[PDB]
């Protein structure tokens, strides 16, 4: 282990930086909105039926059967979203509001 | 049949649509969008499936 | 084998003084670096407003303790216990202790108190340092504040206030505490919740289950211990239907998709019971201190 | 130097300040893995800060 | 007393000096803990028998005791049997990922995939079986899945309990997929379900009465997914038990706060007698996983 510290010797300021050149872009633009029942998985309406007809007509699906990866999603949070199998474009970004 | 033509809807009870009825009803953009069902459906421009 | 903690923040040496105290007592530690950053010291990375005791326990039985041993002029040269090996433990915890105890470590229930860890934090950050408690205080009062989880659902009557008015006073040789109560604005914290409602339902399929699978076992040979528990399934069923409307019409043919998952599901909801169940004892003292302000300890796990 | 362009948006109760507001969010149960553009112009704590 | 001496009755050519010397800090089991030993009783092939239970390996594994291999020479193993405590390290070919937090914990090694079925030892007939080292969940959930296996699969036809493991025998755990060879009961598998139905009996029988009625007042008053999941849970074993309506509940009459004390401890007792079926004790803490996921540096 080497313990070194910096010290400022110069007042006001005496180094800058300058953002310069971009080689690419991470994201892709896309336009995949935020799936927001993966945001919010805890909560769902009150009536049964209305919702797994939203959650069937909106094409989220429901956990099947209940194991600790479950549990430990709604508790803690994790890794809902699922990575895809082909991406070309790259990482995908886009949330909303009204 | 032509006699019993009530004797179906005796019974008293939903049936389900068909998945030529679950596809007529989309538009022709959100017909290639993933949220549409059929697309295992149709696999060739002559014949349905 | 020593690990170096160091600090991006400004100390004075006042507080070293005021940190140099607290000279032989277990942290915490995520995983073992040979530096680390000291916002992963301590659980002031885990306390939040809506997480609760239950995470904490949880997320400190793999977290991996480390007593301190010496205090720089930046750093903090930390020292990892070894199996059987002796140390020297400070009882900063807040019951007293005896020649022969067997300790746990558990999260700490004052939070924020009248001491604040006698002034010792940052900005946006306060050291808060888990209690050694004894192994039958700690199993009791995992008890006692899960038996307050499940009370505080009813509590609109008056003597349900009485009994958890007891709950929160406990009692020990000279110690007393006011157990605070998880549920907060009428409403119980997500992982007293999702602990008390597994434990409840693994009791009821436990009481629905049991008759049909000890039949599966007692086509079998048999001996007097099924027989017995079938009477015992059948004093509770003549306990407990005494009310319910007669032919209730329990098949005993079910497919098989629904007891699988009926097994897993209590399996699954037992199995994240077991940070609360099994109490990991981590020491044993060999000498108390005068005054119980320090004890050596021989270390577990 | 108009009062407000979004009224659903820059109120203190709104559904947006409500939704992306971690404090609110945190009062809500939210995953706390995701991330989101917009919490950086919500969250009023550092913005206070 | 520590070291300990094997020996082979074959000669070991270049190519089996050569595959034994990258099986260096690899754990082998001895059933002996005796010190000059010999090769056959040595791993797990004397033991290993197919069509004979899974359990019953397990078993006499768990039993066994376990050692370190270290310095071959030629005709020489010096087996090592680690030290309660004392940091060692491990070198494991099981193919499973690891992690620097979690714990360990030894089974009778499962089929992978691919059948290699060379663990880079034979001498003639006789082979090296290795015992696979595997992470404390995986090792928990193979161990409540072959429970499950047993303790449903009694008085059923060999269809359904075919649909059954045909996706109950595979787990996919940390992107690897394994299934469990021979599931075949066992007498010692019996006495398993005879401690598990005791104690849920006995869980059944000494639960309060509030803890019984405890998930219809959360329903009654809170709607959740997990929630919803376990409202279909209980409904469906409600109306498998009766079509009457549940009633609700109103409050309680027996409230006594040493009674719960004295009841649930007991009933903590019981789900401790209950889960030290599957709940199998520690190996190997880890300190430290190589970056390739060969080896690693555990405290124990």
């Amino acid at each position: 282990t080497q313990n070194i510290n910096t010290v400022d010797m110069g007042l006001g300021y005496t180094s800058n930086t300058c953002v310069a050149y971009v080689n690419r872009v991470r994201t892709d633009m896309g336009v995949r909105v935020q799936d927001l029942f993966r945001v919010f998985p805890m909560n769902v309406y009150r009536h049964d039926e209305v919702d797994r007809w939203i959650r069937h007509a909106a094409g989220v699906e429901r956990p099947q059967l209940l194991d600790t990866e479950t549990i430990s999603m709604l508790t803690f949070g994790s890794m809902s979203e699922r990575n895809a199998a082909a991406t070309v474009h790259g990482q995908k970004a886009a949330c909303e509001l009204i | 049949a032509a006699r019993r033509i009530p004797h179906f809807y005796r019974v008293r009870r939903e049936v389900p649509r068909t998945v030529n009825e679950m596809k007529q009803d989309f538009v022709v953009t959100d017909f290639y969008k993933v949220g549409n069902i059929t697309l295992y459906t149709e696999l060739h421009p002559f014949f349905d499936f | 084998a020593n690990i170096f903690c160091t600090f991006d923040h400004k100390l004075s040496i006042a507080d070293v003084g005021k940190l140099t105290k607290l000279v032989a007592a277990v942290v915490p530690i995520p995983q073992r670096l040979h530096l680390i950053k000291h916002y992963q010291l301590g659980l002031h990375q885990f306390v939040d407003h809506t997480r609760g005791y239950v995470r904490l326990r949880g997320l400190l039985r793999n977290m991996t303790l480390t007593l301190m041993r010496r205090v720089e002029g930046n750093q903090i040269l930390l020292h990892v216990p070894t199996h059987g090996l002796l140390y020297t433990v400070l009882n900063t915890g807040p019951v007293t202790w005896e020649k022969g105890d067997a300790l746990c470590v558990l999260p700490p229930l004052f939070h924020g108190p009248l001491a604040r860890e006698n002034l010792l934090t940052l900005g946006q950050w306060e050291l808060v340092l888990p209690w050694i408690v004894p192994m039958p205080l700690a199993l009791e009062i995992n008890q006692r504040l899960l038996i307050m989880g499940l009370f505080s659902l009813d509590r609109s009557y008056e003597e349900v206030k009485a009994a958890v008015q007891q709950l929160q006073t406990i009692t020990f040789r000279d110690a007393t505490f006011t157990i605070p109560d998880p549920v907060i604005d009428q409403h119980l914290l997500i992982d007293m919740k999702t602990a008390c409602l597994s434990m409840s339902m693994v009791a009821n399929l436990a009481s629905e289950l049991t008759m049909t699978y000890v039949r599966k076992l007692a086509l079998e040979d048999s001996s007097m211990l099924l027989v017995k528990c079938q009477e015992l399934l059948m004093r509770l069923d003549r306990e407990r239907s005494v009310g319910e409307p007669r032919t209730p019409a329990r098949p005993q043919h079910v497919s098989p998709d629904d007891e699988i998952a009926r097994l897993s599901a209590l399996f699954v909801m037992l199995r994240q019971l077991d940070d609360l169940i099994r109490e990991q004892v981590v020491f044993t003292v060999c000498d108390v201190s005068p005054d119980n302000k320090s004890a050596t300890c021989i270390f577990k796990g | 130097f108009a009062a407000t362009h979004n009224p659903w948006a820059s109120q203190a109760g709104c559904l947006s300040d409500v939704l992306y507001n971690t404090r609110h969010r945190e009062r809500l149960g939210y995953n706390s893995k995701f991330y989101s553009p917009c919490a950086q112009y919500f969250n009023t704590e550092e913005i206070i800060a």
